[PDB]
């Protein structure tokens, strides 16, 4: 198994270019199955989950190719059976069941796996297809779906706000006849950036960032050109490593509108935050960060996608801070990893109690999650000791060349071969 | 090097025990799921079916090699084997059987087979204020509770040495030839003063004259085995006390993903610490050739008792003298268990069991009868080794120091018996 070995402590001063998105680029690749015209996708980094979806669509019958820009022309798909080694690898592969019944007529999608983040809340993915006009049937795990004609339009009354429930209904109601109104939708920034891709094609969807969205049903659409916006998590992740080391970092190519409440709480703590359109500045002036008590909730007002990113910052601060997690109540793997370094914490019910210590010591940690893998690498740049991270194949799934971006900033990191 | 696990060369092809492996092992990384596939029998939505639906993945369990080779000394206990079991999560098989009979459409009777989930395991808990008073009372009441059992062993070993002194004088009467210092000892065992027989054979009155003496020495050899092995069993103070902690879990929607499953698993956290006492210069070397089992002690007691033997005429000088050579070898090995008693062991066990459980089950806000049976497959177990001790005022070194002088006085008497 490949592992890293970051020494130090050093300093992190300089700039860094933000790459493409991850959670927003997955629904875009699945929306090309309904369009009969070649689309143009730009700003796509080389990731593990990105290269996995390329081989999945190639086995279905769609010839794909890329070199400087993504140009997927899915219109000659003939194979409907999907492999098992590709669906269980990721988690968002279940969203492809929508377009595989709207234009074609059949499809076999297995149960995905991905990283251990919960009990796989797939209850809203099945209920979102019966109200539109589908057949509930399956054989050997292959979720079959066959229905003559397009999907009907009816008002959907949801119960809870999920992550993949909004993407499943939105990607399966574009070409469907009838007006479908989604009640209590997800106002996360991944839905707003995805809705911009449908407007270029020809969809009539107005009202992004609202729990009630009126989706207009059309007949057929075409192609369009739209550049994928950079990821918002990658920009906020680099700001945590600079606040714990007392320095200054200048970001490039970011979206300040996607992180409204994220930078609002850090301003009252005593940090100069400069806004803009393409660059975001942040400086601590050598001061010590504070602790905030904000409950996790869908965007805005501190989204739930900033749990493991602000976990290390609350431990190195002062006082007593607690974060009530109501979305990922089962992803508590980043807490036992930091307790061995020399920290103390307690998880009560669904809220983690973060204390306030100074520095820690580097040791042997294990990264088995996606968001919990970045908090273990940045902690070794300021601690005193050798930091060994086990299973580093999750870092490449969302970040491309992480060891090269931190090398220019001031961090001795090298890759060690394993298997 | 022609060795399994836990062996190391020493002298002339003599195996030892490596200290850098049993106390500090090297854990590995395993990525293999227990039950990656399962079935869902029964009738759902008025349609009986039986397929093969898989589950989730990502199970990282780090285990340590379990070794049970040679101990640390002769007739001792097993060494502290580091047994670490840190699974990725808490997976438990649930063979549920949920069924509901309401109206005509909502009628199903499906049988869930092999259902597991992944949550969190708070392994960050200590009890450094409950196992310390338990060691003070055990050491303060040791002189009062066991104050009479230890005193019986001191008067037993000293009484056996008095019988060996009178037996040595009988062998010297054969070489010298004094008949006055031989017939008077036989009359001391009976009530009055009489002689059973009078002949010229020196070996005739030595066998029948020492018949009541052989019955008394044999009872001491059989009693010493019970008064010595029970003391070593009392050196295993592995007591502890833990508390209770419940684990909450929701968003469970298996099979058709229309019914909600939830409950409250009540775990049983345990934390105990063991302490042992052994010789500080006894676990250095270990040879299996000189290891004499307990069966050799019972054979020497019946050597002189024989209804028909020819040893009294086939060189009797090489039979009674050799008997004392085997007795000194046993006392020389048992004497090392009381010379310089230093605290060298000490293990800490921390495992989590499973008790009662109260699970429920609903379906879109409706009371549904639940009749399941939760099992237990993946648990939690930890076993490390320490090298420190808080309180160490009263020790067993001064008490066992008096037993060393008694054993050394008997070993020197057998060496002076010449032919």
């Amino acid at each position: 198994m490949d592992k890293f070995r970051v020494q130090g402590p050093t300093k992190l001063q300089g700039e860094v270019t933000i790459s493409g998105a991850k959670n927003a680029a997955l629904p875009i690749l699945f929306a090309a199955l309904l369009a009969e015209e070649p689309v143009e996708i730009q700003n796509v980094p080389k990731l593990k989950d990105v290269d996995t979806s390329m081989k999945l669509l190639s086995q279905l019958g769609a010839k794909v190719e890329r070199n400087g820009s993504v140009h997927i022309d899915a219109r000659d798909v003939n194979v409907f059976c999907a492999p098992y080694d590709l669906v269980k690898t990721m988690r968002a592969s279940i969203w492809a069941l929508g377009p595989l019944v709207a234009r074609f007529g059949q499809g076999q999608v297995s149960l995905p796996g991905g990283c251990t983040i919960g009990a796989r809340p797939v209850d809203l993915h099945i209920s979102g297809l019966e109200q539109l006009g589908a057949t509930i049937k399956l054989e050997e795990g292959y979720v079959k779906a066959s229905v003559d004609g397009r999907l009907k339009g009816a008002h959907i009354v949801m119960d809870k706000v999920s992550v993949g429930a909004t993407v499943t209904i939105m990607c399966a109601a574009t070409l469907a006849e009838g007006t479908t109104i989604i009640e209590n939708a997800a106002r996360e920034p991944e839905i707003v950036d995805t809705a911009n891709f449908l407007i270029t094609l020809g969809a009539k969807i107005s009202g992004q960032g609202t729990d009630r969205i009126v989706i207009e049903g059309v007949e057929r659409l075409g192609g369009g050109v739209y550049r994928v916006l950079p990821d918002r998590i990658e920009t906020g992740t680099f700001l945590v490593a600079a606040a714990i080391s007392r320095g200054k970092i200048i970001c490039r190519n970011a979206q300040p509108d996607t992180l409204d409440a994220v930078l609002a709480k850090l301003r009252d703590a005593g940090a100069d935050i400069e806004v803009g359109e393409d660059w975001i500045s942040l400086d601590m002036h050598g001061k010590r960060p504070k602790a905030v008590n904000v409950r996790t909730a869908p965007h805005p007002a501190f989204p739930t996608d900033m749990q493991a990113q602000f976990t290390l910052l609350n431990l190195v601060a002062e006082g007593t801070g607690f974060i009530t997690e109501t979305v990922f109540e089962n992803r508590f793997m980043h807490v036992p990893e930091l307790s061995r370094m020399g920290a103390h914490a307690e998880i009560e019910s669904n809220t983690v109690i973060c204390h306030g210590v100074e520095k820690l010591s580097g040791a042997q940690v294990m990264a088995t999650d996606l968001r919990a893998s970045a908090s273990l690498v940045l902690a070794g740049c300021i601690a005193e000791g050798t930091t060994v991270v086990d299973r580093i194949y999750h870092i490449d799934r969302g970040y491309e060349r992480i060891e090269d971006k931190l090398r220019a900033l001031g961090a001795n990191i090298e890759r060690v071969k394993g298997e | 090097p022609k060795l399994p696990r836990g062996l190391r060369f020493g002298a002339d092809n003599e195996i030892l025990n490596d200290f850098q492996e049993l106390w500090f092992p090297d854990l590995f990384i395993e990525s293999s799921d227990t039950h990656p596939w399962y079935t869902l029998k029964g009738r759902v939505l008025n349609a009986h079916l039986d397929d093969r639906l898989p589950n989730v993945g990502g199970r990282q369990v780090r285990r340590t090699p379990h070794r049970v080779t040679v101990p640390i000394a002769s007739s001792g206990l097993r060494p502290v084997t580091t047994v670490q079991y840190d699974p990725a999560a808490l997976s438990f098989l649930l063979n549920a059987r949920v069924d509901w009979d309401f109206g005509n459409g909502d009628s199903a009777n499906l049988v869930i087979n092999d259902f597991l989930f992944r949550t969190f395991a708070p392994k960050e808990f200590d009890f450094s204020n409950s196992l310390v008073p338990r060691y003070t009372q055990a050491f303060s009441a040791f002189n009062a509770k066991y104050g009479t059992m230890i005193g019986e062993g001191l008067e037993t070993i000293k009484y056996l040495g008095l019988l060996l002194r009178r037996l040595r004088e009988g062998y010297r009467a054969v070489k010298r030839g004094d008949l006055r210092a031989l017939r008077r000892v036989i009359q001391s065992y009976h009530n009055g003063k009489w002689k059973p027989a009078t002949a010229g054979n020196l070996w005739l009155e030595f066998r029948y004259g020492l018949m009541p003496l052989f019955y008394d020495i044999r009872d001491v050899m059989l009693d010493w085995q019970n008064r010595h092995d029970k003391i070593q069993r009392l050196l295993r103070f592995s007591v502890g006390h833990g508390e209770d902690y419940v684990v909450e879990f929701d968003n469970l929607y298996p099979a058709v993903a229309y019914f909600k499953l939830k409950g409250e698993i009540t775990l049983e956290r345990r934390h105990r610490h063991g302490i042992s006492y052994a010789n500080r210069e006894g676990y250095a070397v270990f040879d299996n050739g000189s290891l004499r089992p307990v069966s050799d002690w019972k054979e020497l007691a019946t050597a002189f008792i024989n209804p028909h033997e020819v040893a009294w005429e086939l060189t009797p000088y090489s039979f009674v003298v050799d008997w004392f050579l085997n007795v000194g070898d046993i006392l020389a090995q048992q004497g090392q268990l009381y010379h310089n008693i230093d605290i060298v062991d000490g293990f800490d066990r921390r495992d989590i069991r499973l008790k009662s459980f109260t699970i429920k089950g609903e379906r879109n806000g409706r009371p549904v009868n639940v009749s399941a049976s939760l099992s237990a497959v993946d648990l939690f177990y930890s076993r490390l080794h320490t090298s420190n001790l808080p309180f160490a005022t009263l020790d067993l070194d001064t008490t066992f120091s008096s037993f060393k002088h008694v054993l050394d006085s008997i070993f020197l008497l057998t060496q002076r018996v010449k032919r």
